[PDB]
């Protein structure tokens, strides 16, 4: 009896209503209607969707010249990023941010591994001299869980190869005191260095050797193929490298005194790609005249400054000629600004001169990333979610698993919300296109 | 769609949705109802199920 | 097309308010009337200066 | 001591060089806040 | 004296519930099948 609309007309009749269903970002982000917001005080509402996850690019701006095929930064914690975490980071299409809390020269050696990794290498063997007895040889094989040691004549990683010694040489050797000079082999097939890893694993199919040292010019040990690793063909399509040097791209942070301009020279020396200059509140008379020596000493380094919460910091360090800031401010303290409101007003203002931003706090969940992008954040840092994880220095297993699942999580998300790459995610945010809700503190427990 | 013209005297309720534009578009489609509700059973994408 | 870095502090002159709110706009009684202490923080300004040259009189 | 010298980093971070100077800023608009949901102050 | 007769798959499966040096019924051990692909 009751009459109602045609179907057919649904979709016209959504031209009836005034504004979208939900609040714009604007909207949102209102200091005061609705003061500082968090993360978790709101969401993002879903939008259509015509196309799998699969297709979702997730290409983010780490710097003006940088560009990541995703949007995740490792902490420069001492609990999180060293030159391990900062390798298998940029493997998986991220990047890592070495920690300061050592030595410049421990912190240059670790840049130094990061752009020296060569993906299925042994770039760190383990090594033995030849004046030490089948007894050391096997005290290692227990402790390390392989015997393939190669022999240089000082018995260091980086020096003249004399021989090989392994597992089969040493399995039914009577005399533990005997040296490993007379058992070893001394005619050691070995690669040169730059060999690539198809050349290296057809060798070991031809002469049917377990290991493949690899030896400079001067004979020195530089790394070693290990059979089995190749095996498990692990594959990196998306590493983050450098434009000229295809190595590997690393990040490191310093502090901003002066003892920390020598610092950053070794690590420049080093290779280093990107500094991230370490504050809690950046916008100083010290930290922009950091900017600028930088800018003009180190002409191929790339500057993050921070951190900042506000659009008159981000303005600021901007000004003195900052490739990208870092946001977050206490995410009980008197200074500070919650971050999901620091993200919004300092990236709405930033992103207009092409500076991309971290958001660095309060990051835990893949929910996290995912509106923290949506407030306008290029990228997004993680700290304690990485801690504990293999590649850190609890037991939440390796980031190999992790990082993947953390993108594809990202994926899905874009999905729900419409949009196939972070790019258009930005676009249909700032045009009004994506909407966003408010979230009582009942709802949240919801 | 296919439901519609393959099962002509089979109801469809499609879902889930939370939105006024989720909704309209499905029943443009054709849905003889609808079940609201997203992230209600912390996540990125969802609404206070009141709302 | 992106904004030039050098017109950044400039560009602040556009927006009608600075940052966040003013005193008095944080403790209006209509709005949101009721605080205390950890309702709120103070934001960061410019740093140009030590902090043992700060005064506490 | 720590008291006074938590102080003095405090009206840094704000950008003012003593407590006359932090009452002049914030009653002419310069110092800024921002209010906290609940959400905030547990983060 | 275990052994085993005439695939490479089920020599690791049994090196695993063991040992891999079986006399096939004429020997086989690890080292031949360590890194074979098929
Ligand atoms: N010299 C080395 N330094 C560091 N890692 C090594 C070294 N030799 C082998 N490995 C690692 O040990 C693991 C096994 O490689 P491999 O199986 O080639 O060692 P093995 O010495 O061959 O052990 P086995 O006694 O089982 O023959 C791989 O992950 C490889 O990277
Ligand atoms: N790259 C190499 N060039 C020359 N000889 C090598 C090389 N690597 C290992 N050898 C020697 O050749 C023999 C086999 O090397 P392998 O490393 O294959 O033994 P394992 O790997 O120790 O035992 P398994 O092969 O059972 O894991 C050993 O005597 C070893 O010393
Ligand atoms: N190059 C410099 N020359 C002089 N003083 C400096 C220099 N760099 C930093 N400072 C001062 O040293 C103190 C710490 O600077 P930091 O960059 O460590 O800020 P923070 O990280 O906020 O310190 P905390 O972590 O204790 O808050 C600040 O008071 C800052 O003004
Ligand atoms: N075919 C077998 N039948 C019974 N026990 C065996 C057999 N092969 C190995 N073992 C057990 O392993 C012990 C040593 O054998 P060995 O270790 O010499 O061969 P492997 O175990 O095959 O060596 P790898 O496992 O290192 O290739 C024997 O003393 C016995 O306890
Ligand atoms: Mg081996």
């Amino acid at each position: 009896h009751m009459t109602y609309r045609d179907a057919a007309t649904a979709l016209e009749h959504l031209a009836t209503y005034a504004e979208k269903d939900g609040l714009s970002v604007e909207q949102l982000m209102d200091s005061k209607t609705r003061g500082g917001l968090t993360y978790n005080d709101f969401l993002v509402l879903p939008g259509k969707i015509d196309f799998p996850s699969s297709e979702v690019v997730l290409s983010s701006r780490l710097t003006k010249k940088i560009t990541l095929n995703a949007p995740f930064v490792s902490s420069p914690m001492d609990t999180v990023t060293e030159a391990d975490m900062a390798i298998h980071m940029a493997l998986l299409g991220g990047i890592g941010i070495i920690h300061h809390n050592c030595t410049a020269e421990e912190q240059a050696e670790m840049v130094r591994r990061v752009k020296k990794y060569e993906n299925g290498f042994i770039n760190a063997p383990v090594v033995v001299g030849p004046d030490a007895t089948v007894a050391d040889v096997r005290r290692m094989k227990n402790e390390f869980g392989f015997a393939g040691f190669p022999v240089t004549d000082d018995g260091k990683p980086t020096g003249k190869l004399q021989g090989i010694i392994t597992s089969r040489d040493i399995q039914f050797v009577e005399d533990e005191t005997l040296l490993v000079s007379e058992i070893m082999t001394k005619d050691v097939i070995t690669g040169k260095q730059g060999i690539n890893l198809e050349e290296a694993n057809q060798i070991l199919k031809n002469t049917k050797k377990g290991k493949l040292p690899i030896v400079d010019e001067a004979g020195c040990l530089v790394s070693m193929l290990s059979r089995t690793d190749l095996m498990k063909n692990q594959s990196y399509p998306l590493a983050s490298k450098s434009a000229d040097t295809k190595q590997l791209l690393c990040g490191a942070a310093i502090g901003t005194i002066d003892a920390d301009r020598q610092r950053l020279a070794m690590l420049v020396e080093a290779g280093l790609d990107v500094v991230v200059l370490d504050s809690s509140q950046g916008n100083s008379v010290f930290q922009i005249n950091m900017i600028k020596w930088i800018k003009e000493t180190f002409p191929d380094l790339q500057v993050i400054a921070g951190n900042v919460v506000t659009r008159e910091q981000a303005a600021s360090l901007i000004h003195a000629g900052a490739d990208g800031l870092r946001i977050g401010m206490g995410s009980v303290m008197a200074c500070g600004r919650p971050q999901g409101t620091a993200v919004y007003n300092v990236t709405q203002f930033a992103n207009q001169f092409g500076v991309p931003c971290i958001a660095d706090g309060g990051v835990q969940n893949i929910g996290h990333i995912t509106k923290a992008i949506a407030l306008g954040a290029s990228t997004v840092m993680m700290g304690g979610m990485l801690a504990g994880t293999t590649e850190s220095p609890i037991d939440k297993g390796s980031i190999k698993k992790y990082i993947p699942y953390l993108y594809n999580g990202l994926q899905h998300s874009c999905q729900d919300i419409g949009v196939r790459s972070l790019v258009e995610f930005r676009e249909k945010v700032d045009s009004g296109s994506v909407r966003f809700e408010f979230r009582t503190p009942s709802a949240q427990l919801e | 769609k296919w439901i519609k013209e393959t099962f002509p005297d089979l109801q469809v309720i499609a879902g889930n949705v939370v939105t006024r534009e989720q909704a309209a578009s499905l029943i443009h489609a054709g849905a003889d109802g609808l079940r609201i509700g997203m992230g209600s059973g912390v996540m990125a994408c969802g609404r206070p199920q009141g709302t």
